């Protein structure tokens, strides 16, 4: 069962086994479809990491927010052969063809992190990034 | 709370064909998402900053391969090799990790050339200016290198600091030298109480100052 | 092709307000934050704030809250910055710049800059004074007591261009002063004429001053 933690109502963390991520939302396109790995099914994620725990935690998170792997848009991760390190990126922009998915993602996030305010506003480019982090000392362990 | 960027050196002179290296240190890490949020700009006089390098090492649009960015965390460098004439400019680093966005103080890159002594010329107030009630004494110190120079005014042997205004040109496009103008402005009344006016230039090309003078009598 | 075209030089009195503009073309104006940057004469760069024209969202540097107000007109792809309660500290070049977020956060395109000059001075033409000496000979021209910038200086209507140094203006008694030197062979002056030509467009003035020997 993964642990979820919100610090200062703005910084989001998740931990499961030997993996922990910080989750953030802003307009920086770290990954692009022409350079990085496209993820449509959980098994595509073997190219995202050499760590099975990182892969499992990523899949758990996406399932928990209500990502439908079959129907919903694909997301991106950095190829494990690159030196920059593990990261996945989801387009949660509340705009155009993405609006339905973005609204669902927002609902999922509100269920997982009650006290996080929605930074993905109407029309704005908003890309969720999940990256490795040390588990903060101010977060709990159970 | 604001991220402070410290560039070094403040200025440097590099020979054509050789390497220029400029450093930028940030007060805290600018890394996130496996990349580094540090950019470099080039600015020439009268022009806006031009993006050279973004995200520490990515090449700006149209930017020649001789410009190279490196680094991560808090320590970044811009290398220019080989130095060309058109690379003389101010260079700024800038962090884009946190708002407020902040910039380094700038590094001025110049062309290195052989030392050259200033040509010094002194001019009394024009009769036209005197007739209007004012008096400016002008000293030009032209075509010298390097840029570091001390100009001293003496009136009848006594050093004068008040009323002096100085202006400097940037490095000359043809010969890579600097020039300077120094103007001593005083009342016509004060000007007419003295005889000897001297402009003295101390520059590394000579152990003794270059002295130009006139006497209001002669 | 991305272009940011800023409005022209503006002169304002202390205590007044001024609004300057930045017209964008060659990209989707509503898809990017437009940022504003201040550069004081001979100084570095300071971030003011930004606007997102797509929804009117704004961000400010704490240092400029109450000083700067950012707006946009999406129908004309124009961003505006209003500066109020003007002081001498506001005299500067101001830039608008587009922020891009593709694999970074960077200011990729910049406007040409707008100069703001805060002063109580009135438009004043220069006095132009000849500088003649008391193998090569150096002559000069002292251009004193004008406002606003700029003046242009040439020698013999531009036909004397090498060996010329025209210096940046300095403030003196709330007006500008600059000098220009020209160095010619002694065999050419006083036998051939040397004249400095000074233009001050703001006061509709041109002055030619022939340099003659002193007596
Ligand atoms: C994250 O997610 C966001 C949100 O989806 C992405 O932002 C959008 O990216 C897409 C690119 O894939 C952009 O789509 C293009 O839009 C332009 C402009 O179209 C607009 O204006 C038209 C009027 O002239 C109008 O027809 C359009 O309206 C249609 O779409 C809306 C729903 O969005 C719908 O309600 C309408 O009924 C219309 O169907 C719209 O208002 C358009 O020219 C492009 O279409 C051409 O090119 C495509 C090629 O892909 C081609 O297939 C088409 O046939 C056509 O020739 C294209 O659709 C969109 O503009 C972006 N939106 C914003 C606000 O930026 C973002 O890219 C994602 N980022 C990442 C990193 O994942
Ligand atoms: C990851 O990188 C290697 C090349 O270094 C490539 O062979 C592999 O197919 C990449 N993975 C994906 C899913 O594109």
């Amino acid at each position: 069962l993964p642990l979820l933690c919100t610090l200062n109502k703005s910084h989001l963390y998740i931990k499961g086994g030997n993996a922990s991520f910080q989750i953030s939302f802003d307009d920086i396109a770290v990954l692009l479809p022409q350079y990085d790995v496209i993820i449509q099914h959980p098994a595509d994620m073997s190219w995202c990491s050499k760590s099975d725990d990182q892969i499992w935690l990523s899949q758990w998170f996406m399932n928990a927010v209500g990502h439908d792997w079959h129907l919903d848009p694909p997301f991106l991760c950095r190829n494990r052969t690159k030196t920059e390190g593990f990261i996945f990126q989801v387009n949660t922009s509340k705009t155009g063809v993405n609006e339905n998915y973005a609204k669902k993602f927002k609902t999922g996030m509100h269920h997982l992190y009650r006290e996080y305010p929605d930074s993905c506003l109407n029309g704005k480019l908003c890309l969720m990034k999940a990256q490795p982090t040390s588990w903060p000392l101010q977060c709990p362990l159970d | 709370g604001d991220i402070v960027l410290t560039q070094s050196p403040a200025s440097l002179a590099v020979s054509l064909g050789q390497r220029a290296t400029i450093s930028c240190r940030a007060s805290e890490s600018v890394d996130d998402y496996g990349i580094s949020f540090m950019n470099w700009f080039q600015q020439k006089p009268g022009q806006p900053p031009k993006l050279l390098i973004y995200t520490a090492s990515s090449q700006g649009s149209g930017v020649p391969a001789r410009f190279s960015g490196s680094g991560s965390g808090t320590d970044f460098s811009l290398n220019i090799h080989p130095m060309e004439e058109d690379d003389t400019a101010m260079y700024f680093c800038q962090q884009s990790k946190e708002v407020p966005y902040t910039f380094g103080g700038g590094t001025k890159l110049e062309i290195k050339r052989a030392d050259a002594a200033p040509t010094v010329s002194i001019f009394p107030p024009s009769s036209e200016q005197l007739t209007s009630g004012g008096a400016s004494v002008v000293c030009f110190l032209n075509n010298f290198y390097p840029k570091d120079i001390n100009v001293k005014w003496k009136i009848d042997g006594s050093e004068r600091q008040n009323g002096v205004l100085n202006s400097w040109t940037d490095q000359d496009s043809k010969d890579s030298t600097y020039s300077m103008s120094s103007t001593l402005t005083l009342t016509k009344d004060e000007y007419e109480r003295h005889n000897s006016y001297t402009c003295e230039a101390t520059h590394k090309t000579s152990t003794s100052p270059i002295v130009k003078s006139f006497n209001r009598n002669e | 092709e991305v272009q940011l075209q800023q409005s022209g030089t503006v002169l304002a009195r202390p205590g007044a307000s001024v609004k300057m503009s930045c017209k964008a073309s060659g990209y989707t104006f509503t898809s990017y934050w437009m940022h504003w940057i201040k550069q004081r004469p001979g100084q570095g760069l300071e971030w003011i704030g930004a606007i997102y024209p797509g929804d009117s969202d704004t961000k400010y540097n704490q240092k400029f809250k109450g000083k700067a107000k950012l707006t946009a007109v999406t129908s004309t792809s124009t961003a505006y910055m209003e500066l109020s309660s003007l002081t001498n500290e506001d005299s500067a070049v101001y830039y608008c710049t587009r922020r891009n977020t593709l694999t970074g956060d960077y200011f990729d395109y910049w406007g040409q800059g707008t100069t703001l000059t805060v002063s109580s001075a009135k438009t004043t033409p220069p006095s132009v004074y000849p500088l003649a000496p008391g193998s090569m000979v150096t002559l000069g021209c002292l251009v004193k007591g004008y406002f606003p910038e700029p003046v242009t200086v040439t020698w013999n209507s531009g036909s004397l261009s090498s060996g010329v140094h025209t210096f940046p203006a300095v403030l003196q008694s709330d007006l500008y002063t600059l000098s220009s030197s020209v160095t010619v062979p002694s065999s050419t002056w006083p036998s051939e004429t040397v004249t400095c030509n000074v233009a001050h467009p703001a006061s509709s003035t041109k002055v030619d001053k022939k340099i003659v020997p002193r007596d």
